[PDB]
RNA sequence: CGCUUCUCGGCCAGUGUAGUAUCUGUUCUUAUCAGUUUAAUAUCUGAU
């Protein structure tokens, strides 16, 4: 058990296609997969979306049926939270739901 | 000068050429081979096909770890392919 | 036929600290015109001079015969002077007056 | 310090050498080896009266006739 | 030492000499300029000079 | 290691010290099944109001800095 | 300073706008331009007067042209007469003055004191201790500059080194460490650098277009060091005004350079910026530069361009409309760059590039076309192979009309792409067999080519690929024929080719009588070599390796040459043959051909004693590989013959032979070892012992593991008693094999058995052997592993007393047994000790001395594994806040590691911790209870 | 090459990259305060 170590989140595609995988904090990776040449599964090679200090509460699986796939991460940034001194930023931070998209042909994934 | 690239760890086992052929990368050691290398096609690739994870040749064999960098841990960091102060690739 | 590095300035050394431009204007007057001359008159540079041509192949002329030349008692280290180097203690500007000039007068 | 003679010929071996017979003739090839005797063996070897002959293979030359040897 | 320099945060004050300025910065009151302006000490500003670059410097750190 | 959080350096507060070792506390017990189990016994809610919960006390936790 | 820069740029065009259109207007009507006082205080430095003789004098002077003809052509001619000196003019230094340098180091020709800067400029001809002298000046001279970096300045040093890494006559190995200071100086200032930024480009970027390949490789390194080391803002005000450099060769590395500094900070900074010039407006010779710079971003970052992809490609389109050429042209060729980087990805963010190139492609006349190519080429491997398909369809036509360029660019081009149009999977058999061969063995298949470096290469790789395809004996078939052309370089070309070729497809394909063909070929090929070459014998193994045992008829043609050749030609052939005897031992074998074995065993063994080491050396090769194909009692020349006889050869000096002799040795010492009685062992002992000396480390390698084989034979204590007398003069850890001896030995019989001797063997006053013992217990235990379980306790007071001073050494390499001994034992709990240990251990934190240091760090790393963190972090409580900055610094190194590994396991043994006002501390969790 | 004599023997000053350790020589225990600095000193920076 980790802070920063994927595991604990775990979410995947309708189509299978990627599955994407999160600690609680910092990291998350994506396995893309494909069956081989016989339909036996083969495992891509990861891919990462790292983003400083930002908590992900849950991550879930999206559907686009055969597309460039979502993903919804749930986060809160903490660092406003940190440099204010006051503790305003303690308040008033909504956590911030967004959709990371995984790109197979530009393989990479962005934000 | 001589330090790790340390990108992510992918799939592509790693290439040793014949100088480097024994060595556990890290604890730079023949000892008690177990477990296998991992590195970006990133740092792996192309020219870089079955090239040396050290030197710049062509790759005869594939590094094992040993077993005392594995009980620390360390095998699992950022993939070992040692970038030259020079452009790696 | 010519070697690139060669330039119209020569270090010159091995001199007296008495020495006359007198001497020098006229020795080195042999192989062609005077662009004009430094002498160092420093502490340091007490010693050196440099010299320049209104030609280069003068000053190939020179370094050619006047090659460890004597003077007094002493055999003149005689160099063709580098370049570039520390002289940025000058700058470029001073274009704009000039180039207005041949601007104006031709014209062109 | 004394460079003997069979070392002379020792050395020529697999090289050009001439052969001249203590007879108007001559022959020109490979040296490949040669006894104590100095018999020799020459090979692919130019036959000459001073062209005879153009030998293919290996030729056994009889050391008892030899006069001069030449490499090159 | 003892050639004119001048540190903006602190003070605009001046400073005789170029080693200085480095004890200057591993100083209290650097330090305390620094952090009660809400740009938090040690080692990423210390080449800091004027006031206003290390305030987009330190929202480059949060 | 400096990307690799929980990094101290000697210049490193009392404050920051201490929050890091609560995060972790929690990410642990987020993590350790039981654990967790053993915090909803005790005090009576979800697992779910549990976790909830502490994922709000992660960045507070001592309150504000100094 | 900046917008100044650029003012004096637009200068200096203007000014050859003037003078070129002065020559405009009169040629409808350089070096030596004459020059203005300002101009002239321009030039030499500070501190110089300028004179006057006399307007007499200088009357002369300028009488001196004119009276140059005219006193040119006037008498003269000079006299010498026939008929207590002084002054020795001072010159050199300790590594010495050339002569020319004297114009940089001349003020090392004035000897004083009391000057203050000037007393900096006079003491940083530390340089010349630099650039000349001998290496150990060299050594320290150059950290004595590296820690007087701060100090000085950059400032005063780049104004004393660049006159000298701009040296019209400077050194190559001059040139390199001079470059070697300015990295590390560069590894110090940072906001320094900043005035001088480009002022060190200007010399470095042409090092990074660069020959030679580490040259470049230096270069580039340090272009980062000062880009990363300087600020962007910085790198790029700065290079701005080189891009419109009249120059093409500053722009074309201006561009090199943007290539450097954007792996440093990372495209997505820099992007604005080049998406920015592109755009420019005013003149192309940007974008022309602009471009370029998208280019050799593309080499460099490579594989890793991909995010931005998108991006930088949407720079790049509006360049291919142009209506000036070039732009178009370098345009295109990096989308092909990128393509080469983007491998079989990002297809369709090329997208939107294609339907302008495929039209491009036909209307073309030039190095442009064939430029259009080299990017479709690279990219078809991204497309759809039904959409690439039909695309393919249209251009292998213009492929095949354009074979028969004499371009070479041209051939390149065209070369690689059919590595890739026919290089595909849904592309057609017959179609190749049919259009494109005849003519690709017709016109490229020639002499010009070979003889050139690149296509070479890049030529076997296309054949190679064709057979991938079309099948095997269908090339091979039609270039066997040329191994019997005469010229080399050639024949070593179709060699290698084939060699591949059959090492892909297989031989199986092959037909009979073509196989004749081979093998006649292979060997008249074989038969004569211009030097000894690994292509034609490697090309050779495989070919026989491959056809198995359709080889078989062949052979008696084949030894006899190997035999034949092996004698004479003298000797410079003769390892060549040895060694093909090397590769085709196991033919040799299992079609069971043994009176070969007979002629072989034999007849090498004969050869050994031959003097040459090179022909020796190949010699003992071939019969390693001869015994690993005939078992050991089959052996012709029987062991009893063969062993001793190596046994003296060991001292053999040269190179080859200790390697392959040891290698043999070993061998055999490993697996028969009965066959040779021991007392001829033991003078092997007492022969390898110093093969220790050996400069490589591959022959201590086996010499090592040998060592170990014969220990085996006769058993342990004399062998080591034997290396404890050992490796007393190795020098600086040359030794160390010696007691990696002690270790191996000591594992292969129960070291159980000999630690006694070794323990008691620390007693001895003399004290490098002392430390000797620690080390024989590191390797050991690190070899040992589980086993440590038991001996633990032997050594553990012997650490206490070695890890407890002497010297720092004993605590290093004793610490470093604790480490192995700390991972080796891992629970199965004999801590206790352990902790004990850690003790003793422990107040050695502190220091500088590296190893001592990373020792440490080593040590305490281990030992949390073994102990546990809760012990360890109940020794890094106290040190974490300690008021003092030394001991902070520690504690925290320490409790980092200790902090990354095991952080899931912390969480208890975080201590309770007292709440003040602002905030809570305690974590109250943990004392619910039910 | 053979024989004879005598002597002896065998068997039943390399190199390269990085880095530390340890002697000796030379200078200072010496006037106040203000800043930088240090765990505290020290050290460094100014004037009477």
């Amino acid at each position: 058990c980790r802070r920063i170590v994927p595991g604990q989140f775990l979410a995947v595609d309708p189509k299978g296609r990627a599955v994407m995988i999160s600690a609680i904090e910092k990291q998350k990776l994506v396995y893309i997969l494909n069956r081989d040449a016989a339909a036996r599964l083969t495992i891509s090679s990861p891919l990462e979306a790292h983003k400083a200090n930002t908590l992900v509460y849950h991550v879930v699986g999206v559907d686009v049926g055969f597309e460039n796939p979502m993903f919804a991460c749930l986060e809160m940034d903490y660092e406003e939270a940190d440099n204010d001194p006051t503790g305003e930023a303690a308040a008033n931070t909504q956590q911030t739901l967004t959709f990371y998209e995984l790109d197979l042909g530009l393989n990479h994934v962005v934000r | 000068d001589l330090i790790f690239c340390r990108k992510q760890a992918g799939v592509a086992i790693g290439r040793l050429c014949e100088k480097c052929d024994g060595k556990c990368v890290i604890c730079d050691s023949y000892v008690r081979p177990c477990t296998l290398v991992r590195i970006c096609d990133e740092c792996n690739y192309g020219s870089y096909q079955g090239r040396c994870v050290i030197c710049g040749g062509p790759g005869v064999s594939d590094a094992y770890y040993c077993k005392e960098c594995t009980i620390q841990e360390k095998d699992r960091d950022g993939c070992p392919k040692i970038v030259n102060l020079g452009s790696s690739k | 036929r010519l070697p690139p590095e060669v330039n119209r300035i020569l270090y010159i050394r091995n001199l007296p600290y008495k020495i006359t431009a007198e001497e020098m204007y006229d020795i080195f007057g042999k192989y062609g015109p005077i662009r004009q001359i430094r002498v160092g008159n420093t502490p340091e540079t007490r010693g050196t001079a440099y010299v320049v041509y209104e030609d280069i192949f003068d000053a190939k002329n020179a370094c050619d015969h006047l090659s460890g030349f004597n003077v007094c008692n002493r055999y003149l280290v005689v160099l063709y002077y580098n370049a570039n180097r520390a002289f940025q203690k000058m700058d470029t500007k001073k274009k704009e007056e000039q180039l207005k000039l041949l601007k104006e007068k031709y014209g062109i | 310090s004394q460079l003997l003679p069979l070392e002379l010929v020792d050395k020529c071996i697999g090289s050009r050498i001439h052969i001249v017979m203590k007879s108007d003739k001559e022959i020109v090839g490979t040296l490949l080896g040669f006894d104590d005797f100095v018999n020799m063996v020459l090979e692919d070897v130019t036959e000459f009266e001073i062209r005879r002959i153009t030998k293919l293979d290996q030729i056994l030359l009889n050391g008892n006739n030899i006069t001069m040897l030449v490499p090159g | 030492l003892n050639i004119n320099y001048n540190c903006e945060i602190c003070g605009n004050y001046t400073y005789r000499g170029p080693k200085a300025f480095q004890r200057h910065f591993a100083e209290w009151r650097h330090a305390h300029g620094m952090r009660c302006l809400g740009i938090p000490n040690t080692a990423h500003f210390a080449n800091v000079t004027q006031i206003e670059d290390a305030v987009s410097l330190w929202a480059k750190l949060k | 290691q400096s990307k690799y959080i929980g990094t101290g350096h000697a210049d490193t507060t009392k404050w920051e010290w201490l929050v890091n070792q609560h995060r972790d506390s929690y990410c642990s017990y987020m993590g350790h099944f039981d654990l967790l189990n053993y915090f909803a016994i005790a005090e009576n809610e979800s697992k779910a109001r549990v976790r909830f919960n502490l994922m709000e006390k992660m960045l507070q936790p001592c309150g504000p800095p100094a | 300073e900046r917008d100044t820069p650029g003012h004096g740029s637009g200068w200096a065009e203007t000014p050859r706008t003037d003078r070129g259109g002065d020559s405009i207007g009169e040629t409808p009507t350089e070096r030596n331009r004459p020059l203005s006082d300002e101009e002239l205080d321009a030039m030499f430095p500070e501190g110089y007067k300028v004179l006057p003789p006399p307007a007499g004098y200088v009357p002369i002077r300028t009488p001196a042209r004119k009276l140059t003809a005219t006193p040119t052509p006037l008498g003269g001619m000079t006299g010498f007469h026939m008929q207590k000196s002084v002054n020795d003019q001072p010159s050199g230094n300790l590594p010495f003055l050339k002569p020319d340098d004297i114009q940089y180091f001349d003020k090392l020709l004035v000897d004083v004191d009391e000057s203050e800067e000037q007393k900096e400029r006079k003491i940083m001809k530390l340089l010349l201790k630099i650039k000349n002298g001998t290496p150990p000046m060299r050594k320290a001279a150059l950290r004595q500059i590296t820690d007087k970096a701060r100090e000085f300045g950059a400032g005063p040093l780049f104004n004393q080194i660049l006159p000298l890494l701009m040296s019209p006559t400077l050194e190559d190995q001059e040139r390199h460490l001079l470059v070697k200071v300015i990295d590390r100086i560069l590894y110090k200032l940072d906001d320094l650098v900043r005035p001088y930024v480009h002022k060190i480009l200007v010399v470095i970027e042409p090092l990074l277009i660069d020959e030679d390949y580490y040259a470049r490789v230096e270069g580039r390194e340090i272009i980062s060091n000062l880009a990363k080391a300087a600020g962007l803002a910085t790198m790029i005000s700065t290079m701005r005004p080189d891009i419109d450099n009249m120059d093409e060769y500053v722009r074309n590395t201006t561009a090199r350079a943007f290539a450097v500094v954007a792996s440093a900070l990372g495209i997505p900074s820099l992007l604005p910026f080049l998406k920015a010039v592109c755009k420019s407006k005013k003149s192309w010779q940007a974008r022309h530069t602009g471009i370029k710079i998208v280019q050799q971003i593309a080499i460099l970052m490579g594989c890793a361009i991909l995010p931005h992809l998108r991006s930088l490609v949407e720079i790049i389109e509006h360049g291919l409309v142009d209506e000036q050429q070039k732009v178009r042209t370098i345009s295109a060729l990096a989308i092909a760059a990128l393509a080469e980087a983007a491998t079989p990805y990002g297809i369709e963010s090329f997208d939107s590039v294609l339907k302008p190139l495929w039209k491009g492609i036909r209307q073309h006349r030039g190095k442009g076309l064939a430029a259009f190519l080299k990017a479709i080429g690279y990219l078809i491997p991204l497309m759809d192979a039904e959409y690439a398909n039909y695309y393919t369809r249209e251009v292998m036509l213009i492929l095949i009309r354009e074979f028969q360029s004499p371009d070479e660019e041209m051939k390149k081009i065209v070369l690689k792409v059919v590595k890739q149009c026919c290089g595909t999977d849904g592309v057609e058999a017959n179609y190749i067999k049919t259009e494109i061969l005849p003519p690709f063995f017709k016109h490229f298949w020639q002499h010009r080519m070979a003889l050139d470096r690149r296509n070479y290469r890049q030529l076997v790789d296309t054949t190679v690929e064709l057979a991938n395809k079309v099948g095997a004996a269908e090339i091979i078939s039609r270039i066997v024929d040329d191994l019997k052309d005469e010229a080399e370089q050639y024949r070593k070309m179709v060699m290698e080719t084939i060699e591949k070729i059959m090492g892909n497809l297989g031989a199986a394909d092959i037909d009979h009588k073509l196989e004749e063909q081979l093998i006649d070929g292979i060997l008249y090929a074989f038969q004569e070599q211009t030097t000894e070459d690994s292509v034609m014998l490697n090309g050779f193994g495989t070919v026989v390796n491959a056809l198995g045992k359709r080889v078989k008829p062949y052979l008696p043609q084949i030894c006899g040459t190997v035999l034949w050749r092996l004698n004479n030609k003298s000797a410079k052939v003769r390892q060549q043959a040895a060694d093909l005897i090397s590769r085709t031992a196991v033919v040799m074998k299992t079609c069971q051909e043994e009176k070969l074995m007979g002629h072989l065993g034999v007849v090498l063994y004969e050869y050994l004693g031959e003097e040459y080491p090179e022909v020796l050396g190949s010699i003992l090769g071939a019969l390693k590989a001869i015994v690993n194909v005939i078992g050991m009692h089959k052996m012709t020349p029987p062991i009893k013959d063969l062993l001793p006889r190596l046994t003296p050869i060991l001292k053999n000096r040269h190179e080859k032979v200790q390697e392959n002799c040891i290698d043999l040795v070993g061998r055999i010492a490993d697996r028969g070892a009965e066959y040779v009685s021991a007392r001829e062992w033991m003078r092997i002992c007492f022969e390898l012992l110093e093969l220790l000396k050996a400069h490589k480390k591959a022959i201590r390698r086996a010499t090592v593991n040998t060592f170990g084989y014969i220990a085996k034979a006769i058993g342990p204590h004399d062998v080591l008693a034997t290396l404890l007398n050992n490796l007393k003069v190795q020098e600086r850890q040359n030794r160390v094999c010696t007691t990696v001896a002690i270790a191996i030995v000591a594992e292969t019989c129960s070291p159980f058995t000999v630690l006694p001797a070794l323990m008691n063997e620390y007693r001895v006053p003399e004290l490098n052997v002392q430390n000797g013992v620690l080390k024989s217990l590191s390797f050991l235990f690190e070899y040992i592993g589980e086993m440590g379980k038991d001996y633990i306790y032997a050594v553990t007071p012997l650490l206490e007393d070695a890890l407890m001073d002497r010297d720092l050494v004993h605590r290093q390499t004793a610490s470093a047994v604790v480490q192995h001994m700390s991972l080796g034992v891992y629970g199965f709990g004999c801590e206790d000790s352990l902790n004990h240990l850690l003790n003793y251990v422990w107040p050695n934190v502190f220091e500088t001395s590296p190893h001592v240091i990373q020792a440490v760090m080593g040590a305490l790393e281990g030992l949390r594994v073994a102990i546990g963190p809760c012990r360890m972090l109940q020794y890094c409580l106290q040190g974490l806040f300690h008021p003092a900055r030394k001991v902070r610094d520690v504690y925290w190194k320490i409790y980092n590691s200790i902090y990354i590994g095991s952080q899931d396991a912390l969480i208890a043994h975080y201590p309770r911790i007292y709440n003040d006002d602002k905030n809570t501390y305690i974590r109250y969790e943990l004392d619910y209870i039910l």
